[PDB]
Order: structure tokens, then sequence, then C-alpha cells
């Protein structure tokens, strides 16, 4: 992942929503954290989420670096997410950019 | 056949009826963590008729 | 006052008002149910539809209910076609306010029966189910007399005797050891025994959930 | 009373079954000795009800019986308790509809 492409600025929108409740959520949380894993320590991450609000899944509020420390802070916030309310992808992706 | 089709669609509103409610009691509800293997849910319309005559066929 | 009342039955508006019942199947069948409060843009237009449809079976039932009465107007199939308007117009009184106010929705899924009150050449033939239906009440009478009495026997024999379950002996995880467990009964008792490496020791597995097990006398009917 | 029973049962509601069993096994008994007064033994065995209503008596007496010994301790045949439930199917002849049905 280091040869084949340059540091990245990743930010997951985890999409939990109404809609994602049940095994899509159980695929969501370990596709996530199955993409933390490809994250160097020189390439920064945040990981979003909305359901008609924007917010952080963790307590960061802006890139953080994925080192091994604080990717651990974004799997274990990402673990512990709960799908409820409406879809709006307007509102999450304006938090996003 | 004026009589086969009345007797029909008056089965037709039975069934119906028991999947607009199939879907205001059960719509959405079937979401189990474990593996999708609920095909037969009461998510949307025409799911719900097939898991109605799948219980009606019993 | 009550005359133009009376004449606008004369006019034959009910096939607009059936028309009505049939548009109102058609928004329900349109609306998916999204599993927590989740909802699209149709599900969001679908209750303005609604709003109007219930003020367009107010109007017909003010002026239906005038023209006949109080006592008169209810005499008849037109029961829940008052029924229904009632507790949704409740719905209304609630949806604007916010519960157990969604479940509350249900009602308007007796709708589609209004239809069959319109026609009457559908009528008859329900009327004819449901008088031969009406023979059938002994038969109905005695599967429950068998219900009971299979029930209480049941109850006597299988009296929760559906829990021990084959868990694995090294006792590091105490699930289930196989993958489809399935009642057993450890020794000194008949049965099924465990294989060679498992102990058929209590807990709650049995069978699926313990919904289907003669613990009780409600799971038991 | 045979249809309170439930796994999870209290210590004392077990005992409160046992004293209501008693009680209406010796309700029916008595019921046995009062038609027998009512008419000999000759005239009490001709109707089948009476006989099957009799098989019911003496099975809970005779279960009643043995419940003197206490196989599970308040902290071995079972086929007589069978009969308390079966006498419910004398209720069923009540009716004239169901009677002539299935008969
Ligand atoms: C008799 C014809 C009935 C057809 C449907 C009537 C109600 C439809 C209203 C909403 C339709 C869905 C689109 C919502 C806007 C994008
Ligand atoms: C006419 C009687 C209706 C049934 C209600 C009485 C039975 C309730 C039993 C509950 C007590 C269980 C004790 C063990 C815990
Ligand atoms: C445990 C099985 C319960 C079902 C019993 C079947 C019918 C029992 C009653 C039969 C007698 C009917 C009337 C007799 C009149 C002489
Ligand atoms: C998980 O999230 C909920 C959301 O309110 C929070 O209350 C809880 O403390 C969180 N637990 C952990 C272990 O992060």
């Amino acid at each position: 992942i280091q040869g084949a492409a340059s540091p990245k600025d990743m930010l997951i929108l985890v999409d939990v929503s109404g809609s994602v409740s049940g095994l899509t959520l159980k695929l969501i949380r370990t596709s996530v954290s199955e993409m933390l894993e490809t994250l160097s320590d020189d390439d920064f991450v945040n990981v979003a989420s909305f359901n008609s609000n924007a917010q952080d899944v963790s307590c960061f509020q802006h890139l953080v670096q994925a080192n091994v420390r604080n990717k651990k802070v974004l799997k274990d916030a990402v673990n512990n997410i709960t799908a409820k309310g409406i879809t709006d992808y307007k509102k999450g992706f304006s938090f996003a950019f | 056949v004026r009589s086969i089709a009345s007797l029909l669609l008056l089965l037709f509103l039975f069934i119906i009826i028991f999947s607009l409610l199939g879907m205001q009691l059960f719509g959405g509800k079937f979401n189990f963590d474990e593996m999708q293997t609920r095909r037969s849910t009461f998510d949307n319309f025409p799911q719900s008729l097939l898991t109605v005559f799948q219980i009606l066929t019993g | 006052r009550r005359a133009c009342i009376s004449i606008v039955e004369w006019k034959p508006f009910e096939i607009i008002i059936l028309l009505t019942i049939f548009a109102n199947c058609v928004a329900l069948a349109i609306y998916i149910p999204f599993p927590e409060d989740d909802s699209n843009a149709t599900n969001s237009n679908l209750e303005r539809v609604e709003y109007l449809f219930l003020i367009i079976f107010t109007v017909e039932a003010f002026l239906k209910v005038i023209a006949y009465g109080l006592l008169f107007h209810p005499n008849a199939y037109l029961r829940n076609g008052w029924n229904l308007l009632d507790f949704i117009i409740v719905v209304v009184g609630l949806f604007s306010a916010i519960f157990d106010v969604k479940a509350l929705r249900a009602f308007r899924v007796l709708r589609p029966l209004r239809l069959v009150s319109g026609v009457p050449s559908l009528q008859v033939v329900l009327n004819s189910i449901i008088k031969a239906m009406v023979p059938l009440l002994h038969i109905a009478l005695l599967v429950l007399f068998v219900i009971i009495i299979y029930a209480i026997i049941g109850l006597e024999l299988f009296m929760g005797k559906m829990h021990k379950t084959c868990y694995n002996q090294e006792g590091i995880a105490d699930v289930p050891a196989e993958d489809d467990p399935s009642p057993c009964a450890l020794e000194t008792g008949h049965g099924r025994q465990c294989q060679n490496g498992t102990v058929c020791k209590p807990g709650w597995d049995g069978p699926k959930h313990g919904i289907t097990n003669f613990d009780n006398f409600a799971f038991a009917m | 009373c045979l249809a309170m029973q439930h796994y999870g049962q209290s210590c004392l509601f077990k005992i409160a079954m046992n004293i209501l069993n008693m009680l209406f096994t010796g309700l029916f008994t008595v019921e046995m000795i009062l038609k027998l007064i009512a008419f000999k033994p000759k005239g009490y065995f001709s109707d089948p009800w009476n006989v099957f209503d009799f098989l019911i008596v003496i099975g809970s007496i005779i279960d009643v019986i043995l419940s003197e010994v206490n196989p599970a301790e308040h902290t071995s045949i079972t086929f007589f308790r069978l009969f308390r439930v079966m006498r419910l199917v004398k209720l069923l002849s009540r009716g004239e509809g169901i009677r002539t049905l299935l008969w």
C-alpha cells in the first residue's frame, strides 16, 4: 500500500441511518475497520457519519494521521455505533467536504 | 365466470388486507444480526404478498 | 340545508368515493416501512396525500351522517366506515403532537374492506361465505377442546424437559457445542446422550428461542 | 387448576396445586358415592359415562395415594395424572350439535 499509492486524506462517511439496521450495519462496522488497516502512518483519516445530522463517531473532529493508536480510537468508536433516523446525503456530504 | 371472478376477487382483497397489516406490523422489523436467511420478510408490498401467500398455503 | 345533502347521494358520486378507496389502497401499497424511523421522499409525500384522504373521508362522513341520523347511519355496514376515520382522525391528533402512536396507523389497512361495502355483487358473496362459516363453529369448538386437552397432557408429560443441552466439556465457552442444538438428556435419563467430548447440562437452549417448548400453558397451546 | 402449572414453579405453588387436586378428587369421589346412593350399582354401570367417570375418580384417588412418596423434596408412574384432564371430555357432551355430529 506504500508503493502502490501516495499519501491519502481518507474520510469515511459511514451511513448510520435507519435503513442500515441489522446485518448491513455489521458489514459497515466490519468493513470500516478493514479499511483503516490500509492506512500508513503518513496519511490522515477521519470517520464521520450521518443520520439527518452529520457528526463524528470518534472524538477527533479533524484528520488524525492514522497511527497505531489513532486508528484504535476510530475502530473502537465505529464498533460502538447504532442505526437510527432518516438518511440525509446532503447534510452528510456537506460535512465531509 | 361472473361468480368465479367475484370469489377470486374477494379472496384477493382478503390477502391484500392481511398483507398491508403485515407490512404495518412487521415492516423492517425482521433485521436480526444473524445472516440474512430471512428471505420471506414483510419489507415491501410484493415481498409481503409472497409471505402472506406462503403463510396461507402453510 | 339537509335537502341539498340528501340529493347529493342521488348524484352518482359513490363512484368517486370508491375511487378514493382505490387510491387509498394504492397509497398504502407504495409505502415502504423502513426499519427504524428511516424514510425516503415517497413516504414523506404519502403523509400529505394521507391528510388529503382523511379530509375527503371526513367530509363524506358529515354528508352521509347528517342525511341519515345518529341512530340510523351506524345501523348498517357503515359502522367501520366511520370507525376507520375516527381513530385515524386521532392519528392526526397525535401525529402533529410527536410512544404507542405509530402502531395506531394499522387501522388504515381496513379501508380496502370498505370497498366491498360499495359494490353489492361482492357483499352478497361475502355474506354467502360467512353464512357457510356459521355451521362450522361446532368443528371450531371440537378443535378448541382438542387443543386444550392435548396441551394439558403435554404439560403433564413434557413439563420443561427440553432445556438440558449439549455444551462443550472443556468449559471455556458456554455456547452449545452443536451447530443446531437439540434437547439432550443427561445419564440416568433416557433420550440422547452427548458425544465423546461434551456434557449434557442444563441451561436454556433446547428448542428455538424457547418459543415452541411445553413449559407454560400458552406455550403448550 | 391443571392449567396453571408452569416451569419455574414456586415450592409453595406445587403445594397449593396438590391441595386443590386433593379437594377436587374428593368432590368427585363424593359425586361417585352420592350417585351410587341414588341407584344401586346394578343401575349405575348401565351408563358408560358413569363408568368413564368411575375410572377417572379411581385413577385420581390412586394418584393421591401414591403422592405419599417424595421423589423430589420441597426445596414413579405419571399415567394416572392424565385421567384428571380426560374428565373434561364429559363436559364436551353437554352440547347436542357436537354430540350428534361426532356421534
Ligand atoms: C389512481 C392512481 C393512483 C396512483 C398513485 C396515487 C398517489 C401517488 C402520490 C405519490 C406518488 C409517488 C411520487 C412522490 C413524489 C416524488
Ligand atoms: C384425547 C382425544 C379427545 C377427543 C375425543 C373424541 C370424541 C370423544 C367423544 C365421543 C363420544 C360422543 C358422544 C357419545 C354419546 C353416546
Ligand atoms: C457507546 O455509545 C453509546 C451512545 O450513547 C454510549 O452511551 C456508550 O458509552 C458507548 N460505549 C462505549 C464503550 O464506547
